[PDB]
């Protein structure tokens, strides 16, 4: 749900988010990379699951 | 058994 | 820009000698100073070298226990003490240098210092 | 590492082509250099990597590699190129030079 | 280790049987292949043989060469028939993925 | 021309790479192209994968800390890739990774006498394996692990000459004490001496005892709440006294190197392929307004000048330490 650390994407398929961003994890949730879209900006992209904090 | 040693090989001019 | 050296001469069959190679233009920490000897009428042979950036010294099996290479960064000079020479050490000694970073081929060579044992 | 050099002596006129081979005992990668030493003077660098020309060397000198068979070729012998050539490998710490090749006229 | 045999001198019409035994490696399932290198040329592939018997040949040696594989004695054989001067080269053995050290192959010269 | 190859322990896999050092131009980063050679009878009911990862390590045993990215490719062709396809055969499957221009550069922290295992820092590793599917475990025997690096080189156009001056006015002294300093140039290569030109004019009634000049390295680790570590690399101390109402001027020379700093823990060195000897870490070139990405250690160098007034006067002169472009 909530993001840890910061990510910047060089690819259009990946969304870039800052710390504390409220990412909604949409049904695609398998693999090392999850597909999600931000609740405060509204673009859809793939994020590394390595830093996403629940609750 | 451990890893192998990193080697090299030829390559054609074109 | 150039290398100079002095110290060669006539040595007793089991005496000692020291050769100093003064370097001008090159910085000691940015290059590696080598010593190469050429016996009269034969090919080239590598005897010692220094890597003053890392502090390492390498020798050859023929002179491992006798020669001692060291450098003085204040005067940008490298020495080569020969503690106990034998009769087959008679040669011409060339002081060479090479790029310290990503190269090991001698490109600047000094003159020769004949050493007769 | 043994670095056997052949031939030990040539005889080529002015304006001809010569080729000097130097074969390493074991794999040495592309770490081979070539030197030129006119009698009485210090050696001068010619080709530092396997086939990379050193600054100041004319364009006729060239190098090549095929496995462990390094070759130095002169495409034209102007009368100022008659000297002795050595092949050196610098991959391992006991750096070894070639036996020595002489060019006559 | 990797050393080959079977090299020699033949006319245009003879036959040889190259072979090699590998020590320190086991090819009970690896696909072993024979490589050749014409003088002054890069190394090519000549034949291949999987553990199951599925063998593939290069187009220039089709219907002539035949690669045998003795898994029990840990040996691969290449048998050459109806040679031609174009088949003059030095032959090596290795895995299909060129994983082992190359070593020194055997020389075949055809008049 | 040659290529780099590594073979699998079981002899059914091989990875071919054009080069190991991939330069990082600020505009774009050199792509990681290659090809994988696989046994004909190995893909009977399986698929071959290629994985490139970048990790930041700060732990000894996973107490151990590591945070990493996994970039996953499951197998327009470049010139090298089509040459490799022509040479190896039909059973070679090409892969290409275009890593982002902004990403940590290969930097490994110097290990102390107590540390064991992999050295702390940032490194890249190319991995290729054959598996029935993702969930199947892959042993170290059935995969090829190879280490690549990302490097930068000195800029073509040098910057302005560094300079920094300050004034300190003491309590019982009317006139102030003036200090100035200036490096010879901005971009310095590895091993090239640094010549600081110190010029101090004292008009006060307090003398100056010693002048201390030191070259410092600022390893900025952004994961630890932007904690900054500074360790001296070269020190030059002189007893250059300047009397009151008098002027002084001298030129000092320094040269940072590794033969003296081997005993320092936490130094920053250039990336290593394995346990090896490598020089001091080169400065990182950052794009304008670059975001602080979490993976990575940013290193910068600064020269300090200090006068020990008989209360101390100091300045800092930033500069750049990078390898020349070949």
């Amino acid at each position: 749900f909530v993001a840890l650390y910061d990510y910047e994407s060089c690819t259009e398929t990946d969304l870039s988010f800052k710390k504390g961003e409220r990412l909604q994890i949409v049904n695609n949730t398998e693999g090392d990379w999850w597909l999600a879209h931000s609740l405060t900006t509204g673009q859809t992209g793939y994020i590394p699951s390595n830093y996403v904090a629940p609750s | 058994d451990e890893s192998c040693t990193t080697a090299s090989s030829s390559l054609a001019k074109d | 820009v150039q290398l100079v050296e002095s110290g060669g001469g006539l040595v007793q069959p089991g005496g000692s000698l020291r050769l100093s190679c003064a370097a001008s233009g090159f910085n000691v920490y940015s290059s590696s100073i080598h010593w190469v000897r050429q016996a009269p009428g034969k090919g080239l042979e590598w005897v010692a070298s220094i890597s003053s950036y890392y502090g390492y010294t390498y020798y050859a099996d023929s002179v491992k226990g006798r020669f001692t290479i060291s450098a003085d960064t204040s005067k940008n000079t490298a020495y080569l003490q020969m503690n106990s020479l034998r009769a087959e050490d008679t040669a011409v000694y060339y002081c060479a240098r090479s790029r310290q970073f990503w190269y090991s081929g001698l490109d600047y060579w000094g003159q020769g210092t004949l050493v007769t044992v | 590492i043994q670095m056997t050099q052949s031939p030990s002596s040539l005889s080529a006129s002015v304006g001809d082509r010569v080729t000097i081979t130097c074969r390493a005992s074991q794999s040495v990668s592309s770490a081979v250099a070539w030197y030129q030493q006119k009698p009485g003077k210090a050696p001068k660098l010619l080709i530092y990597s396997a086939s990379s020309l050193y600054s100041g060397v004319p364009s006729r000198f060239s190098g090549s590699r095929s496995g462990t068979d390094f070759t130095l070729t002169i495409s034209s012998l102007q009368p100022e190129d008659f000297a002795t050539y050595y092949c050196q490998q610098y991959k391992y710490v006991p750096v070894t030079f070639g036996q020595g090749t002489k060019v006559e006229i | 280790q990797l050393q080959e045999s079977g090299g020699g001198l033949v006319q245009a019409g003879g036959s040889l049987r190259l072979s090699c035994v590998v020590s320190g490696f086991f090819f009970d399932t690896v696909t072993m292949a024979w490589y050749r290198r014409a003088p002054g040329k890069h190394r090519e592939l000549v034949a291949s043989a999987t553990a199951g018997g599925t063998t593939t040949y290069a187009d220039s040696v089709k219907d002539r060469f035949t690669i045998s594989r003795d898994n029990a004695k840990n040996t691969v054989y290449l048998q050459m028939n109806s040679l031609k001067p174009e088949d003059t080269a030095v032959y090596y053995c290795n895995t299909f993925v060129r994983s082992l050290s190359w070593g020194q192959g055997t020389q075949v010269t055809v008049s | 021309t040659r290529v780099f190859k590594k073979a699998s322990p079981n002899g059914k896999l091989t990875v071919y790479l054009g080069k190991r050092d991939f330069v990082d131009h600020i505009d774009l980063v050199d792509p990681v192209d290659g090809v994988v050679l696989v046994d004909p009878e190995y893909l009977k009911e399986r698929r071959v994968y290629v994985t490139l990862t970048v990790a930041f390590r700060y732990g000894r045993e996973d107490l151990g800390l590591t945070f990493r990215k996994d970039l996953f490719v499951a197998n327009p062709l470049t010139r090298l890739q089509e040459r490799l396809i022509k040479k190896l055969g039909e059973h070679a499957y090409p892969f290409t990774f275009e890593i982002c221009p902004n990403l940590p550069s290969s930097v490994t922290l110097q290990p102390g006498p107590e540390d064991t295992g992999k050295a702390l820092g940032v490194d890249y590793e190319v991995k290729a394996f054959v598996a029935e599917n993702l969930e199947e475990k892959i042993h170290k025997r059935n995969s090829v692990r190879l280490v690549i690096r990302k490097v930068q080189y000195a800029p073509e156009r040098p910057g302005p000459q560094p300079t920094a001056e300050t004034t300190r006015q003491f309590l019982m002294s009317d006139k102030p004490l003036h200090l100035e300093a200036s490096l010879d140039k901005e971009i310095y290569y590895h091993g090239e001496p640094i010549s600081v030109n110190v010029h101090v004019t004292n008009n006060t009634n307090k003398t100056v005892k010693k002048i201390k000049i030191s070259v410092r390295q600022y390893a900025d680790i952004v994961l630890f709440n932007t904690a900054q570590y500074k360790v001296p690399v070269a020190m030059e101390e002189a007893d250059d006294t300047v009397a009151p109402s008098s002027t002084f001027s001298k030129v000092y020379t320094l040269t940072p190197f590794l033969a003296n700093n081997r005993e320092k823990r936490g130094l920053a060195l250039d990336g290593k392929l394995k346990h090896e000897d490598t020089n001091l870490a080169s400065s990182t070139l950052l794009r304008e307004g670059a975001n602080r990405e979490i993976l990575g250690i940013i290193v910068s160098y600064k020269v300090k000048v200090k006068l020990v007034v008989s209360s101390d006067v100091a300045v800092e002169l930033p500069f750049t330490l990078m390898h020349p472009k070949p």
